[PDB]
């Protein structure tokens, strides 16, 4: 009965993530001892001339991004686990997040370490127009 | 390849839109080409979804520097003997709105003491996960006719785990600085360890030098089993499956092969106190 949502891939480092106080720093540190990125990402297919904005209704990748869905990028959402945000909910699920290809090998890493400027929209470091 | 784990126990046929499921499994498929997925105009997001995920099948096989292995050797565990804890949980089923997982009902020490949680299970929504009470029953058959009561009798689980946090600590202060849980078929007390166990790096109380076995939610900071009052998770306990020292057949049969003082009354408090006693037998007597 049921549906399976993952892959066995997975299965240590959600664990591992769902089980601790501190799931960004787990992450964060499972990586650092050698462990694999989180997989099974929802990656879309896109014409690579949209917008470039980090959070979106639709794709928006540019050309030197990838678009995915949001919840799947999200750990707190991938591990079942409180969101740290005000109310507890989620700024990603529900939207469309545009990843810089050079970090689309682990989506779930790169939502944790940066942050969306309010003014332009675009990722601080990685397309911010502010500076 | 697939896995239990966080298996979508909900009754809705179809998946997910690619912006709310959680993975590409997961994700309907009607959005699947190619390869990939695509997002098709016209099609909208679920704004009323309630769909519950299985926490069976953790799998606790890390090896990440200064976080402590959870399941500890036979040799380690003969050392720590006196944090030693059985631990059983006795389930109950998803009905109605999901089907498919068990969800802790009954939990059991061999302190005796016996805990009832409400049912309760993790059920992603289109905003976050929602911990919350699920519809359940206890499994059908004779067997199972004691937990019929005991599904109008749970406390919620921010109070039993407050409860688990003060009779450990009770119990072990003066014992030792830890905590082994001595289980037998471990799955099912791994996912009800998620109720009430929390994981990180290696650190000392509060207000003490000793390790710190219990954490806080209210104010994140740890302490030992000295300090703990009010103490809400337990933090970084260790464990063994005794049914991994290779023997054949039931709790029961193994347990009574050394022991006739304990009788089975059929509680989880009970399964607890025979797999503390069948480890204390087999490492410690004769
Ligand atoms: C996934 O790796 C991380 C998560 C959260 C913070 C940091 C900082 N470096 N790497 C991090
Ligand atoms: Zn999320
Ligand atoms: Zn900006
Ligand atoms: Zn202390
Ligand atoms: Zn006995």
């Amino acid at each position: 009965a049921g549906n399976a949502t993952e892959v066995p891939a997975n299965s240590t480092v959600l664990s591992f993530c769902a089980f601790a106080v501190d799931a960004a720093k787990a992450y964060k540190d499972y990586l650092a001892s050698g462990g694999q990125p989180i997989t099974n990402c929802v990656k879309m297919l896109c014409t690579h001339t949209g917008t470039g904005q980090a959070i979106t209704v639709t794709p928006e990748a540019n050309m030197d991004q990838e678009s995915f869905g949001g919840a799947s990028c999200c750990l707190y959402c991938r591990c079942h686990i409180d969101h740290p945000n005000p109310k507890g909910f989620c700024d990603l699920k529900g939207k469309y997040v545009q990843i810089p290809t050079t970090c689309a090998n682990d989506p779930v890493g790169f939502t944790l370490k940066n942050t969306v400027c309010t003014v332009c929209g675009m990722w601080k470091g990685y397309g911010c127009s502010c500076d | 390849n697939v896995t239990g784990l966080f298996k979508d126990c909900s009754k809705v046929i179809t998946g997910l839109h690619p912006t709310q499921a959680p993975t590409h499994l997961s994700v309907d498929t009607k959005f699947k080409t190619e390869g990939l997925c695509v997002d098709i105009p016209g099609i909208p997001k679920d704004m009323t979804y309630r769909r519950l995920i299985s926490m069976m099948g953790f799998k606790m096989n890390y090896q990440v520097n200064g976080y402590p292995n959870m399941f500890i050797t036979r040799e380690e565990a003969i050392r720590h003997v006196r944090a030693w804890i059985g631990f059983d949980v006795e389930g109950c089923h998803a009905t109605r709105e999901a089907v498919g997982t068990n969800l802790p009902l009954q939990l059991g020490f061999s302190t005796g003491v016996n805990l009832v949680a409400v049912p309760t299970g993790y059920v992603d929504t289109p905003n976050n996960t929602d911990f919350s009470r699920v519809s359940a029953k206890p499994p059908p058959g004779d067997q199972f006719k004691h937990l019929i009561p005991l599904m109008y009798k749970g406390l919620p689980w921010n109070v039993v785990r407050i409860k688990i946090v003060q009779m450990l600590s009770d119990t072990l202060k003066n014992l030792s600085d830890r905590v082994v849980f001595v289980l037998w078929a471990h799955g099912f007390e791994l996912t009800s360890m998620k109720y009430f166990v929390k994981i990180g790096p290696e650190r000392t109380c509060c207000l003490c030098d000793r390790r710190a076995t219990c954490f806080s939610t209210a104010s994140d900071t740890y302490a030992c089993w000295h300090h703990s009052i009010g103490f809400d998770y337990v933090y970084n306990p260790f464990m063994i499956d005794v049914q991994q020292w290779g023997f054949t057949g039931n709790l029961q049969s193994n347990h009574d092969l050394y022991c006739q003082v304990h009788g089975n009354a059929h509680v989880a408090s009970c399964d607890a106190i025979m797999t503390r006693c069948l480890a204390v037998h087999e490492c410690f007597v004769k």
